[PDB]
Parts: structure tokens; C-alpha cells; sequence
């Protein structure tokens, strides 16, 4: 939810830190999708700030 | 009905205290009260990230 | 058991003299009359059927 | 079964009223609107309006033009609030919606070159569920209990 | 309005025309066109940021978007948004439908 929760060391890097509080869900009854809940992109919120 | 479900909440404990990162995607009743003769509730609408001790 | 009413006639709710596909406005003034009755929506499903 | 439910609207016929916000002007519109009631959750609203719907006949609209009742299907009736709408279902002088809220609510049918409308200014209203202020239902989360417009009309 | 109740334009040097029923525009929510005499349109418009004339003569649609701001001005003390069933009746101004 903050800067730099996502972190790349060079453009192209192929290694990536990710640490954005990514959980799980329990789908639907009755319904294929893969649910989860995770804390929004804070690079947006940094743009917001 | 379904209803959404909010991010779980960054608790960071300390002495006697307890500490609450809340990152809403849409807006989100915080209501706390304490377990004593005293409540003391919070009802509270966070909108926005939001640092709660 | 209740009895509704068209004239001084207490005939049985659910079984009607007349039906509305064969007579269009004496059903609806039978219907007229029992308003206030607790036997109205028996009276109202045998009222438009037969 | 149905139609044993259905059938009480036999004995009634559309007429024609007064929309204050026709196409043009202030008019007697054959779809003039009595009620817009919006009480329950999901965008769920009851129109009632000076048409009937249903009359047996699927899906179609009946309604008063200066004496001659006519009727149309219900895929050429249109209505929208804010957003455009969904209808659901109709039957008798009640239809069921899917509405977003806004400060009025317009329902509209086109005839072959004569359009017909009826504006009201009715706040139609949504309702979340839950300590979360949803604008639109979400793809997924925990059950919980509502209170919605019932689809049937029993 | 030039025959009752059609629009008259250009294309590429050659003018067309269509009925105006099939013009069509809106500011935020869809708009009602009144009456038009000569290149003035009157139409019923509630609040918006812009406005988006637009038909579809062949499978082409035209449109034109400007940035102008539509303003919806109540009359009186009391602040609506569509104006009510019944009331009173106030001095107000409004264009006029005709075209003296």
C-alpha cells in the first residue's frame, strides 16, 4: 500500500520483490474464479500523495 | 447478498498497545470498543489509508 | 367457514355462481360487496377462474 | 400455477395519465409513473405506471392510446436513471428493474416514428450491505443477509 | 427545418439531410431535442461538462464533442434538479419555443 512495494532492480531484471499483502479467498458456490484480497497499488497512491 | 471484503489490517503490537495500517479499496466502518465497564467505542468511516494507534 | 354475499344469497366462497370470461361486470360487482372480509382471496381466485 | 396469480389482472385495463416531463412538452402519456419504490439492496427498484405488462403474453408491455389498447414487447421499452437500467420482469401494473441511483427515472418505448416518454422527479436510491459502502455489487466476498425485491409474483 | 422536422448538412461539398428524429444528443444523461430554425438547434438538456451531438446516417456514426459547460438554473428559494409536480408559479425565463 505504499512506495515501493513492488521493487525491480533494473527495468528488465527478472527478479522482482513483491511484498503487496496478497490473501485468498474462498470462491463462490457454484462458480470457477480465483478469488483474493490484496492492499492496493501504492505506486498509485504514491502519484495520489 | 455478497458483499466485499476489506484487506487485512497490518497489526503491529507494542506495550499496552496495538497498531492498525488500513488500506480501504472502497470505504470501511472501523468500529472498536473496549471490554470493560467503559467502552469507549469508535465508529469510524477510513476512506483513505490510514494509521490508526 | 365463511359466506360470502352477491344478494341475500350466503353461497360458498370458493364456489361462486359466476365467473368473469362469462359475465364481465356482475363479477366485479360481486367483488364489490366483499371487501371487507376475511374470505376475500378465495372469493377472488374462484372469482376469475371457474 | 402461475397464471392462478396472473389472473387478477384481466379484470383491469392500462389508461392513460399525466407526465409532466413528456418528449416535448408536459403531456397524457400512455406510461405515466405512479411510484418509483426503492427500498430494498442491490439496485432492485418497483415502478408503478399507467401500463400493464403480461397481458396471457410473455414478455410485453400493454398500454392505452386515446381509447385503443395496444401493446409492444418488452425489449423495446427502455429506462434508465442515471446509467441505463435493466428490466427484469413485469406483470400487471408493476415492473422490476435493475436501476443505479439517481435523482430521477425516465422510461421510454419507441413507436414506429413517434417517440413517448415519462420523466419523474423520484429519487431512486441504492442500498449496500455491510459495514463496506459498495457503489456497484462486487465479484466475490462472504455471504451475508439482505432483503431484496422478491423476482416472482406471488 | 429546411420541409418540418429535419436537419440539413454538408458533406464534402454536396449537401445531405436526414429527419431529425434520428439526431440525437446529450450532456451527462440523454437530452430532448425540441425544435431547430436554421443553424440553431433547441433542445432540454439537465447538467453536464459537455455536449455530444451525434446520428448514424449509413453504418458511420458522426459525432462532435465539445468541451461546454450545461447549466441547469432553478427558480426560486429552493434547489431542484428536475422541476417538481405541482407548486407555484414564478416569474421565470426561458427561451422562447417560436422564432420571432
Amino acid at each position: 500500500g505504499a512506495f515501493g512495494d513492488i521493487q525491480s532492480r533494473t527495468v528488465s531484471s527478472s527478479d522482482l520483490y513483491a511484498n503487496t499483502n496478497l490473501v485468498l479467498q474462498r470462491p463462490k458456490a457454484g462458480a470457477i474464479h480465483v478469488p483474493y484480497t490484496q492492499a492496493p497499488s501504492g505506486f498509485e497512491q504514491w502519484k495520489k500523495d | 447478498c455478497t458483499v466485499p471484503l476489506a484487506p487485512e489490517p497490518m497489526i503491529t503490537f507494542g506495550f499496552r498497545s496495538v497498531s492498525l495500517k488500513l488500506h480501504p479499496k472502497n470505504p470501511t466502518y472501523l468500529i472498536t470498543r473496549q471490554l470493560a465497564d467503559e467502552p469507549h467505542y469508535t465508529h469510524e468511516l477510513i476512506s483513505e489509508p490510514a494509521v490508526r494507534n | 367457514t365463511t359466506m360470502c354475499l352477491l344478494a341475500n344469497v350466503t353461497f360458498p366462497c370458493a364456489q361462486p355462481p359466476i365467473c368473469y370470461d362469462r359475465k364481465p361486470a356482475e363479477t366485479l360487482a360481486m367483488l364489490s360487496v366483499n371487501v371487507d372480509n376475511p374470505g376475500y382471496d378465495e372469493l377472488l381466485e374462484a372469482a376469475v377462474k371457474c | 400455477s402461475t397464471e392462478e396469480l396472473f389472473n387478477e389482472y384481466k379484470l383491469t385495463r392500462p389508461y392513460m395519465a399525466r407526465c409532466i416531463r413528456c418528449a416535448v412538452g408536459s403531456c397524457h402519456s400512455p406510461i405515466a409513473i405512479e411510484a418509483v419504490k426503492s427500498d430494498g439492496h442491490d439496485g432492485y427498484v418497483r415502478l408503478q405506471t399507467s401500463s400493464q405488462y403480461g397481458l396471457l403474453k410473455g414478455r410485453t408491455m400493454r398500454y392505452d392510446m386515446h381509447g385503443t389498447i395496444k401493446e409492444i414487447p418488452l425489449h423495446q421499452v427502455s429506462l434508465y436513471t442515471s446509467r441505463p437500467c435493466h428490466i427484469v420482469d413485469g406483470h400487471g401494473y408493476f415492473l422490476l428493474a435493475r436501476c443505479p441511483a439517481g435523482d430521477s427515472i425516465t422510461m421510454e418505448f419507441k413507436k414506429d416514428s413517434v417517440r413517448h416518454s415519462c420523466s419523474v422527479p423520484y429519487e431512486v436510491k441504492f442500498n449496500p450491505v455491510g459495514r463496506e459502502l459498495y457503489t456497484h455489487p462486487p465479484e466475490h466476498g462472504v455471504e451475508q443477509a439482505c432483503q431484496v425485491y422478491a423476482h416472482d409474483a406471488q
